[PDB]
């Protein structure tokens, strides 16, 4: 969660008009621009609770 | 002769040949440069 939100994560490949390219998942800019933004991220625990 | 006979076989392409004095006419390619995709190059 930390990494994918803040660093970005390479998931898998897709085809764009006949040609293979990457699929990247990552946080929208505004939600990763500041230290207090760190707390805003939630992770799901085993009891389904954020 | 072989070819001549095999031509009789319906529903198949069969023919026989000698391999040329070089153990290892043209060969023209057709490139999908702008990413038009397989059925369009088919058409091309």
């Amino acid at each position: 969660t930390l990494g994918a939100a803040w660093g970005g994560s390479y998931v898998n490949d897709f085809i764009d008009r006949g040609r293979v390219k990457k699929v990247y998942v990552m946080s929208e800019a505004k939600y990763r621009m500041l230290p207090d933004d760190i707390g805003d991220w939630y992770v799901r625990a085993a009891d389904g609770q954020m | 002769r072989a070819t001549r006979a095999f031509s009789q076989i319906k529903d198949a392409m069969v023919f026989a040949f000698n391999l040329p004095a070089i153990v290892e006419g043209f060969d023209f390619e057709l490139i999908d440069q702008a990413g038009l995709g397989h059925e369009k190059l088919t058409q091309a």
